[PDB]
């Protein structure tokens, strides 16, 4: 259950009771489809079916033939799996294990081992099912539905080549097309991971596709082999608690927390996302990729408690932009009011229900629905979940304008602390 | 590329037996086992699929030493019906069809 | 899926041919457009040994005088030429669905 | 008409002439698709066509399956709206005021009334027009056009399925899917607004679709029910003004006018957009969204006509980047020529008819159609207008280059002025 | 082929060895649709494939009316096509040079000359090749194929219009359905340009879609017409280096070169692209947008052989912040470990192969397939390339920290001295 | 929309079935599969009240004896047994277009 | 849920009478009002809607009052071929399908 | 693409109708489905003028008595009245695939 | 719009004859130019196109001066078989269909 406190010390409002879910690593398997070498339906006709059927097969040959043309690195697993798939006699090696069987593991050059899936068959379809239809002599098909079926194999194949045509051959979200809701639920079952992982996986797939990458790798001797890298979460049920933080103003100098965004526990450590694409937010379950996190010392929550603590050096900004605004936190809202703007808080029923005074204030989700500041009509986030006020004087004002830097786009405490100690070393 | 099975075994019912299955010539990691008993003058029947490379399990406990590259089977509460030839059968490693290209020689059961 | 196979037995002279049908209660067509039906033979005091692993795909090693054929539902094993090593019981199986099921076995003979 | 006025003094251009569509609210409305409970045809048969139809289902079953398996906040109106559908009863509800009609207006718990519109009742098509028609005793149909249609009519639950499951159930913009235009269109008359509104609305109903959004709600009780997120634009036809900033430098010492974007009458005060991203702009309309916006007084319009303006304090950076380049303004092009580069504005038949020499310049689009600064290209915009040029003397020339401080990455006039006092004050 | 160089003196690595793609200007024709003007089929009936032509015209008439609703500048050149196709008559001269031809080139009233491919003929199908196919008297159709049909052909007119509802107009990444392959392929050769240029964009249609843009024009008399503007490659096969930097700190201050990105050998200078999404990157080929571009003389390569060079200042960050990293170079991976933070790299068989000490190092992709810094995996690029380590003491030793300005978000070499000196002239 | 209905004057005997049609110059079929047609009774004196709300759909509190059948363009009002409650005027009525529209009404009577 | 309308009115020729219905027993808010005309010996005829969610009006000006939940009708220029029974009915909130499942009483307007 | 012409020769008398056909080896249909059949007119020591430029479309200042007429493979140019200009050498041509063919031409006379 | 072309051309065997055509009328570098053979007693063979606006060439040299609008042909190794009328034809500027509506008046190379 979801928890907020907020500070009214530095203005931050915390929101507690989330659970991680932390991509730690990849899982990159991959999907083959088997390719027709057709040319063309010998014959010719007048058979109206049958010319749909050739431009059918038109569409087949030119996404073939379409396909043929084509910090940290996103891909890196996924492209060293496509490259070792381009070496000589590493599709035959596919072409066998598939033989029999649509699923298979087959040990590459570099000795990795990678679970391949067959999920569709044109060489199969193509033929056996769809030429012997085709009457040579007559040139002419007797059903309707020979047509209307051969248009739904081919699809796949034909929405496939349009997602890699215009990603340039990598393609995030991995949708419905490279790996249907069934394929990626089997997939994550077939995957050499605890139940644990298998159940978080399982029950967020829309999650798993957003984090998911498609590689295409090969599109020779007959095989359409696209690399599929799935995220491995191996961070699971650790806390995490995000950081909302606001403008905090005399009532002048400035001061924000810059520090925001989500940290979560990782063995034994903090890990803090800033960028706010990073983590996708469930329920109670926060989805981070670990790829754009910071590694922190546990003693960075201290930081909410005691924002003067020795432990660690909390990241401040300071500035006189003394601008009104509002951050719609979970579990209600951070209202930072200054100057002459008017700040209310407003319920859809009883209108405004609240008046902000000067100064940085809190309402919880409660009650409120709307929180209009200045200009700006903001809506709260209606989560259930339990709000704390924490009341204590705002640091801000232990400061003095005369030696406060107000110009630090990123800095700390201890920073500020010494260059105010500097300046009054001068004065 | 073959599986060599444990001898011929004779219990009490009541009792339990553990069927081995050694497999040489291939990677092991890389497939799974199927189980098949053979009732004398009865056909084949399914038993249970073990995954060498996920640990998965369907249907008895089956299991896998990869260090060994051996499958196990494990028939509790023997019965009189439970005599029957069971067979190990290199299999799918994840849930695809199963093809069971190789089998092992049989192992002789008798309650 | 209960595969039906028919007949059970099958007495065939040396040199002609013979056929063994095996009907599945489903389509064994998967989702991808390949149907898995294997065509086992238990040549005997030996384990069964796959002959057919697609519904007309020999596998390695079996001479030409196996064929098979059938599609949906459906589905047939040929001999061309009855030899004295064809004596055996043969086991039609797919793989496709959730639990691998075999026929009840065609046990050939000769006259 | 759109005028565009250039200022020599701060090398910044204003484009006046525009009309402001500032969207200030949101209007969520409930969108119904009535799903049939149906697992399968009951009979098994030969039949091609049903065959055709069985996998249409197996994908509308599919669709299902996968639905039951998924600063401010944009999507905290259309969260709270489907928060209050999850509740017990309330989408009974929905199902009988949608009983004999397709669209209503429901009294959810929290008291809020919202327009309920079922788009699409499957639950109708295949119990009544779809499942009658197959003959379970020869488990065939008669007619293929019945599995075209079947087709259609399930595409736009495929689509819509297909939608959410790679946004995580919140899309936006609004597809074609999700909202057809002629729906939209009369989802537009019916909101509670005024016509001013309406008519802004319906006239460009391209940009609605790219401010709104659509949250998957319910998939409980044989409804699918999503929450389409419309735009409110309480705020019409005030004026407009986008301030176009280019590098000022002596001819070193640079100075920039940091407080480019589009500003907008709003309530007897100025909403100031700073990102491109927010305003979307029309033949004279910038549809800007008011949540990406800073509240300003009136006076901040004085810093184009006076920079050193008493009223406010107009926000500048400084550099010693003396780097050429060049800003595509409407109705022309602000060209900052500095070092050896060269820098051209050319005319698609004369050529080359204007070299621009050290400092800030600027062509109308009259006659140029193309920009050459260094290696760079430019194209400038062919809207029709009148430009004004405003000579004047460059304030980068009152500043002396032995006290300025050019190291401001976003500062003000009076900032600059106090730490180049300072600078003095030591000196 | 590719080669990487690490500096150890400024924990640097530039990978060399690619070639040039640069698009310099913009190839804008015009894509024209020939629209029936249709308002619905005269007789009504109880036929059921008509109403499936019924209903498939009103998607047409549907998708018509649509259409009918709707630093630098990406779309100035498209643009100002689009509104000269708006000036009487010159939709007459699309129509007349299309009459008899499906190509053609035709001079507007500015004088310049466009490219006009015809790629659908909506109006010949349905007015010559659908509408005498309906029996008016019995309002039948003797054939299904002609519903498919003509589903097929009204297909392409439905994801146009698809696309250009949701992107208001203007569509980037062009689609297969805005330009088919065949139609981009045919359309790159018939561009007045060298043979070098058209075998670089044909060989690479992937990136050419990726970098083009689609301009809805024109929906009067019966035409659909949109400029699609494709790239134009002036500058190719000159060298490109990519500057790969990460923190250098002592084992503190924390020193990073800030000028990390694409560079570019242009016209006798350097062109530099800071964004990571401006340059695509090929096998070995760099295709990099100059209207993000910084023309940079050509001493600029001078920093990474020597970075207290006097022919350049090179830009450099300092900063405290003393936290491990890696940056994931191509042919390698420089990785900064400092504090408690363990950091290894790995091999998939082997396991851990090295352990990180405190600094700045470098490890090539042969033999290391992961790296691990702190909590988080990276995955290392598995190209193909000769990496080369340049041994050097690291600047940061040079400098002391008590005259250190650790706090320059955007800083130079001469520029950190000059305030260095500073400090010292006070102390 | 002209709702045509027919007949116009429906004298029925106590106990006896009693069928009123009303065919639409258009399909009723709406966007959404739905036939929005309506059955409505002015029992003499009173004000219309609603019977059927979709094809066959009973209102509630409508007895069971008002069956609606019909698709398309065509549409049928049944009475199982008329009763003395069961005369009065009914309009068909559409609201699925722009204009609701009514039929000319049915005068049901007793012989 | 109910519908009350305003009492017979008779008018000389060329006056305007405006006829009230007062509703109760729902909210007012969530639909609209349609008006219907029933002259003497003719069948209903549908005036205009107009909807108290948004005031969209369609057909004489028809007119709600929120607060009292009543709307009006006022039938400007009375005529003799006015003199017929005029209905209020609960009716769709925006434009949808209209199904009038509540009708007033009816209000006799005699000129 | 071969273009075969038929008749070669068409000796007319004055005022009859005369047509001319010609038939391509493969459908002439476009992608964008128009069908670029063209047909020539050489009149004797002169250049061939263009007539028809799409299977049916007259060019500008030809006579009403030309008339085109097929589709797919097959086409047919017709005269209405065969005058003393109207001899000369007609070409069929199709521009639609990579190598414009023409016909062989067909020499019209006058008898 | 017209084309003029070179006078007649008498040549020896092995000989180079270059064809030229004069374009007016119409702007040259927004077409192409085929360039059609036609030998005595024998039908139009299309010999080769040159582009105008791209200079793409399609198949002797064609090559076109955009300067004075002015076409050229050359054939090389001239022989008996050479002997021929060569038309200029106003055509398409890209790889789009072929129509040919303005022709010279003819060039007759004689060998």
């Amino acid at each position: 259950n979801i928890t907020e406190e907020f500070y009214q010390s530095t203005c931050s409002a915390v929101s507690k009771g989330y659970l991680s879910a932390l991509r730690t690593g990849w899982y990159t398997s991959v999907i083959t489809i088997e390719l027709s070498n057709i040319k063309e339906i010998k014959c010719n006709g007048t058979d109206a079916k049958v010319k749909l059927i050739k431009q059918e097969l038109d569409k087949y040959k030119n996404a073939v033939t379409e396909l043929q043309l084509l910090v940290g690195s996103a891909i890196a697993s996924g492209v060293a799996v496509s490259k070792v798939l381009h070496l000589e006699g590493e599709v035959n090696k596919i072409k066998s294990a598939l033989l029999s069987t649509n699923k298979a593991v087959v040990s590459l050059s570099n000795g990795v081992s990678v679970l391949t899936s067959k999920v569709l068959d044109l060489k199969n379809y193509i033929d056996k099912q769809l030429l012997p239809i085709v009457n040579k002599q007559s040139c002419s098909i007797p059903n309707i539905e020979t047509v209307i079926e051969f248009q739904q194999k081919n699809n796949r194949l034909l929405e496939i080549t349009r997602e890699f045509s215009v990603n340039a051959g990598v393609t995030t979200p991995v949708s419905t097309y490279m790996l249907t809701n069934s394929e990626l639920l089997s997939l994550i079952n077939d995957m050499p991971i605890t139940n644990d992982q298998k159940k978080l996986m399982s029950n967020n797939v829309q999650i798993v596709r957003q984090q998911s990458y498609s590689i295409m790798s090969i599109i020779k001797e007959e095989v359409l082999a696209y690399v599929v890298q799935l995220p491995l979460y191996g961070v699971i049920d650790t806390p995490c608690w995000k950081l909302h933080t606001s403008p905090l103003c005399t009532t002048n100098i400035c001061l924000t927390r810059t520090d925001r965004g989500w940290y979560c526990d990782n063995a034994g450590s903090v890990s803090f996302f800033p960028q706010a694409e990073t983590c996708k937010v469930q329920s109670n379950r926060v989805f981070c990729d670990t790829m754009n996190s910071l590694t922190l010392p546990s003693e960075v929550n201290l930081c909410n408690v005691d924002i003067f603590n020795p432990k660690y050096d909390c990241k401040i900004m300071t500035s006189k932009t003394d601008v009104s605004s509002s951050v719609i936190t979970s579990l209600g809202a951070i209202v930072s009011c200054y100057g002459k703007t008017k700040c209310t808080a407003s319920n859809k029923n009883r209108g405004i229900i609240k008046t902000f005074s000067n100064g940085c204030d809190y309402v919880s989700n409660k009650g409120v629905d709307t929180v209009s500041v200045g200009n700006t009509l903001y809506y709260v986030n209606k989560q259930e979940g339990k709000s704390l006020y924490v009341k204590g004087e705002p640091i801000i004002n232990f400061y003095d304008p005369l030696v406060f830097p107000s110009d630090e786009f990123d800095a700390s405490i201890s920073q500020v602390n010494e260059k105010i100690n500097q300046s009054l070393a001068f004065i | 590329v073959q599986l060599v099975q444990s001898g011929s075994e004779v219990k009490k019912p009541g009792a339990s037996v553990k069927v081995s299955c050694k497999a040489s010539g291939y990677r092991f990691s890389n497939y799974g086992i199927s189980w098949v008993r053979q009732a004398p003058g009865q056909g084949l029947e399914w038993m249970g699929w073990i995954s060498a490379y996920n640990g998965n399990i369907k249907y008895v406990t089956v299991t896998t030493d990869t260090s060994t590259a051996t499958a196990y089977m494990e028939v509790r509460s023997l019965t009189s019906d439970d005599t029957a030839v069971y067979y190990c059968a290199r299999d799918v490693p994840a849930d695809g069809v199963h093809f069971m290209d190789v089998w092992g020689q049989g192992t002789l059961v008798t309650v | 899926v209960v595969m039906t196979q028919s007949p059970l037995s099958l007495p065939v002279t040396l040199g002609q041919p013979a056929s063994i049908s095996c009907r599945s209660s489903q389509s064994l067509v998967h989702s991808d457009t390949n149907t898995y039906l294997n065509w086992f033979q238990q040549r005997p005091g030996q384990s069964p040994r796959r002959l057919i692993y697609k519904v007309s795909n020999r596998d390695s090693g079996v001479p030409d005088r196996f064929s098979g054929s059938g599609s949906g539902t459906t589905f047939t094993l040929k001999i061309s030429r009855v030899e004295a090593e064809d004596v055996g019981i043969y086991y039609c199986m797919q793989g496709s669905h959730w639990a691998p099921t075999f026929g009840q076995g065609t046990k050939v003979e000769i006259k």
